[PDB]
C-alpha cells in the first residue's frame, strides 16, 4: 500500500517563506518522480512541476520557477515543497502526487494561507477597544464553522461505525 | 522523445 | 494555447457504462500526450486511475478503461458503481508541461451514500475510521488559520 502523506496546513504572511513535506512509503522513493500541484476552490489544478528523486533534477511550470523549489531527502523518502516571497494569492491547497506519466499517487493536501499584502494601515487610526471588539466579533462565525465539521465528522463517522458492526 | 520524467 | 476540455457532468445508473472524454485544442489526442485520468472524492481525495492513456494502476478497479477515440481521450466506467460518484480529471502533457481538464463531475443514480462500506475488509474499515478523527481535527486547523489570516491586520494594528 503506497502512500503520500503531507504536512499540516500553515499560515504566513507575505514575503515569508513555507516549506511542505510530502512523506512517502510502500515503494522505493528513489524509483519515480514526485510531481506538485496547486488548488485553489473553483478553480484549475496546475501543475507545479516535478523532481526527479533519482537525480535531484526538478523541472518547473513556467509560472512556478521564480519562487518555488523542489528539494528532497532521500534517507527519509521525504520530497518538499518551498514557496518563496509568499503572496496573498499563493493560498491554495498544494498537492504532491507521485509519477506517472502523470499523477498517479497522491498526498491529502496542504492548505498554505497567506495573509492580506493590502493597506490596512487606517486600523491604527482605531483605539484598542475598538480593535479588540473588532477581533472578537469573528468569533462566533468560526465557531459556528468548526460545529458545522464536528457534525460533518459525526456524520462521516457513523457509516463507518454501521459497515463494521452489520 | 517520450515522457521525459521519472517514471 | 494547451487547454483541456471535458463534460461538466454526467449522470449514470449502477451497472450501466458511462463514458467520459477529454479533447486538446492543440489538435486530436495522441499516445505522445500521456493521457492520465484521476478521481476526486470528498476532502481532496485524489487517486490516479489511468497513466499513459490506457494502463490501468494497480489496485484500481478494472472496470475503468482508458483509450483514444474520436481525437480524445476516453474514460470509460464499464459498470458504474455507486462509489464512482465523484470529479475525474484528465491531464495531457504537452511537450514540456502538463495541463488538466476542469473534471467531470459523475452523478449516479439511486444507491446510498456509503453502503459501499459493508463490502470492505475489517482492517479498511478500521483504517478509515482512525483516520478520520485527524482528517476532522486537520480541518479544524484551516479554519482557524483562514481566521488567524482574517484577524493579522487587527493584530498588527494592537500592536503596532
Amino acid at each position: 500500500q503506497i502512500q503520500l502523506v503531507q504536512s499540516g496546513p500553515e499560515v504566513q504572511k507575505p514575503g515569508e517563506t513555507v516549506r511542505i513535506s510530502c512523506k512517502a512509503s510502500g515503494y522505493t522513493f528513489t524509483t519515480a518522480g514526485m510531481q506538485w500541484v496547486q488548488k485553489m476552490p473553483g478553480k484549475s489544478l496546475k501543475w507545479i512541476g516535478w523532481i526527479n528523486t533519482r537525480s535531484g533534477v526538478p523541472k518547473y511550470a513556467e509560472d512556478f520557477k521564480g519562487r518555488f523549489a523542489f528539494s528532497l531527502e532521500t534517507s527519509a523518502s521525504i520530497a518538499y515543497l518551498h514557496i518563496n516571497n509568499l503572496k496573498n494569492e499563493d493560498t491554495a491547497t498544494y498537492f504532491c502526487a507521485r509519477e506517472g506519466p502523470g499523477f498517479v499517487y497522491w498526498g491529502q493536501g496542504t492548505l498554505v494561507t497567506v495573509s492580506s499584502g493590502s493597506d490596512y494601515e487606517f486600523l491604527k487610526s482605531w483605539t484598542v477597544e475598538d480593535l479588540q471588539k473588532r477581533l472578537l466579533a469573528l468569533d462566533p462565525m468560526m465557531e459556528q464553522e468548526i460545529e458545522e465539521i464536528r457534525q460533518k465528522c459525526q456524520s462521516k463517522r457513523q457509516p463507518i461505525l454501521d459497515a463494521i458492526e452489520a | 522523445r517520450g515522457y521525459p520524467g521519472q517514471v | 494555447q494547451t487547454v483541456v476540455t471535458q463534460e461538466s457532468a454526467l449522470t449514470t445508473s449502477p451497472g450501466e457504462t458511462v463514458t467520459l472524454t477529454c479533447r486538446s485544442s492543440t489538435g486530436a489526442v495522441t499516445t505522445s500526450n500521456y493521457a492520465n485520468w484521476v478521481q476526486e472524492k470528498p476532502d481532496h481525495l485524489f487517486t490516479g486511475l489511468i497513466v499513459g492513456t490506457n494502463n490501468r494502476v494497480p489496485g484500481v478497479p478494472p472496470r475503468f478503461s482508458g483509450s483514444l477515440i474520436e481525437d480524445k481521450a476516453a474514460l470509460t466506467i464499464t459498470g458504474a458503481q455507486t462509489e464512482d460518484e465523484a470529479i475525474y480529471f484528465c491531464a495531457l502533457w504537452y511537450s514540456n508541461h502538463w495541463v488538466f481538464g476542469g473534471g467531470t463531475k459523475l452523478t449516479v443514480l439511486g444507491g446510498s451514500d456509503y453502503e459501499f462500506l459493508k463490502s470492505w475488509t475489517v482492517e479498511d474499515l478500521q483504517k478509515r475510521l482512525l483516520a478520520l478523527d485527524p482528517m476532522c481535527e486537520q480541518e479544524i486547523e484551516e479554519i482557524r488559520q483562514k481566521y488567524q489570516s482574517k484577524r493579522q491586520p487587527i493584530l498588527d494594528a494592537i500592536e503596532a
